[PDB]
């Protein structure tokens, strides 16, 4: 599961080796943690329990995996019926001995890691000569009206060293009118949910697009 | 000021569109969608003439309690579905989204003050339910799910959100 | 049946031969039709039955009046007590002979027909957005937040077919582009209650406004 693997890598980086959880399409949730590969007693080594506010404590079958680092990641994918946004989700991981390892309380809508935007295209505006950037939001994702973006624009005489433009949520277009003439530029977009209704971490950058001014 | 999260149309709309798809998809049900029993559901009709004339607090009563009954109806549908190797492959996800969505809406409504208002406006003895609507197919269950959220729920939420200070 | 007649006319003009039902204030409902069959068709020529889901069958008082070109228009003004939305409404029209004329199921909230929007104001833009259009929702009409619009751009005859633009619900202004210069344009705007909560039909066009480019 490349996408999940690569995403769990971002969180491992940005966040803690603690219990990390993230939703991609708001109708899902996976929590996981990595740990110094041991011996036997894999997923059995622990019990992952969760409880959505006002409901009974449930268990979530754990899975073990070979993290492309040399360690082992334990992960659980919440049953879809329990992936409710805006409701306190208490998570708890217990080791074989019965001792608590992790204790978190999250809100699914605040841990979203979106797939990267798709279909990035760059065109020279209508008689303005400006660059108009258009793209599609992460596929199969709801609440697109709440997805803001960040554009990376780089290029120049072997001096292409970026610049970042923040795009309003719901907007999938960006107008650049101060770009240097006769210059081959390269742009890319990344997505993330807008606060305060939502929260999360930057998505992967979209495939790039080059344009000559 | 906008009573947070549910007062954001797009936030509530996510569920209304989910319900529409659920309802739409269950129209091609056939004989593969019986609940094999009568599941009590709320009444979703709204008489706009009577609706805008009744004490606003009563809107709260109707929606909060109706939603509660709805949640129970869907939960029952979920367990009825877990049992058997019965047909209709599409049913599962729509039910999981409904259970999930109804759970979010319930939390969302309370923050809006729906549960508080509903309990007080309903703290005096009244006349027997005198109604009792039911469904025996997932089709009616989902149609009711959509009509309720897009109906009195939306209506109640729209008015309640316009609440500054006076 | 004043502004009513026009509305009735608007729906018939676009849907002849079938049973058309519509509501203007969600507190009302009128189902009707025109007969290209006269003489012998008395007031008891048809029986109009309806049933709100989980409600007992009921009969509606029929009405008749000379119409169009040698035709008659039958109508039923649904008692307000039974004009409830968000619930299936089964309708059945039967000839006095027991013959089935029409049969339908509709949702009152899905057959709304509003008054046309007003105060349209077409203006030019010192930008590539040629003409900026702004308007007002149909007068006396709540829930404005979910009313959808459609603007029409009329050319300077001789040819100039059309240009239909749909305006997202709630939004009462737009930027028109690709407006050829040296041309007199006329723009009008339509309106209709938007899904998923409502539905219905496009209102009559608003009074037009012209502008030269």
């Amino acid at each position: 599961d490349p996408k999940f693997e690569s995403k769990a890598a971002l969180l491992a980086a940005r966040g803690p080796e603690e219990l990390l959880c993230f939703t991609e399409r708001l109708e899902d949730l996976v929590c996981f943690w990595e740990e110094a590969a041991s011996a036997g007693v894999g997923p059995g080594q622990y019990s992952f329990s969760y409880q959505l506010e006002d409901e009974p404590w449930k268990l979530c079958r754990l899975h073990q995996a070979p993290t492309a680092r040399g360690a082992v990641r334990f992960w659980c994918s919440l049953p879809t019926a329990d992936t409710s946004s805006f409701v306190p989700l208490e998570l708890r991981v217990t080791a074989a001995s019965g001792a608590p390892r992790y204790h978190r309380v999250i809100h699914i809508n605040e841990v979203v890691l979106l797939d990267a935007p798709v279909g990035l295209v760059a065109r020279l505006a209508d008689e303005s000569g400006h660059v108009v950037l258009r793209w599609l939001p992460p596929p199969e994702t709801p609440m697109t009206s709440h997805i803001r973006y960040e554009v990376d624009v780089s290029a120049g005489q072997g001096a292409g060293s970026v610049q970042r433009v923040e795009i309003l949520e719901g907007r999938t277009e960006c107008v650049l009118s101060n770009l240097r003439g006769r210059t081959r530029y390269t742009f890319a977009v990344r997505a993330r949910m807008a606060e305060p209704s939502f929260g999360g971490f930057w998505s992967e950058w979209s495939e790039p697009v080059s344009l000559l001014t | 000021a906008p009573p947070r999260l549910i007062c954001d149309s797009r936030v509530l709309e996510r569920y209304l569109l989910e319900a529409k798809e659920a309802e739409k998809i269950t129209t091609g049900c056939a004989e593969h969608c019986s609940l094999n029993e009568k599941i009590t559901v709320p009444d979703t009709k709204v008489n706009f003439y009577a609706w805008k004339r009744m004490e606003v607090g009563q809107q709260a009563v109707e929606v909060w309690q109706g939603l509660a009954l709805l949640s129970e109806a869907v939960l029952r549908g979920q367990a009825l579905l877990v049992k058997s190797s019965q047909p209709w492959e599409p049913l599962q996800l729509h039910v999981d989204k409904a259970v999930s969505g109804l759970r979010s809406l319930t939390t969302l409504l309370r923050a809006l003050g729906a549960q508080k208002e509903a309990i007080s406006n309903s703290d005096a003895a009244s006349a027997a339910p005198l109604r009792t609507i039911t469904a025996d197919t997932f089709r009616k269950l989902f149609r009711v799910y959509s009509n309720f959220l897009r109906g009195k729920l939306k209506l109640y939420t729209g008015e309640a959100c316009r609440t500054g200070d006076r």
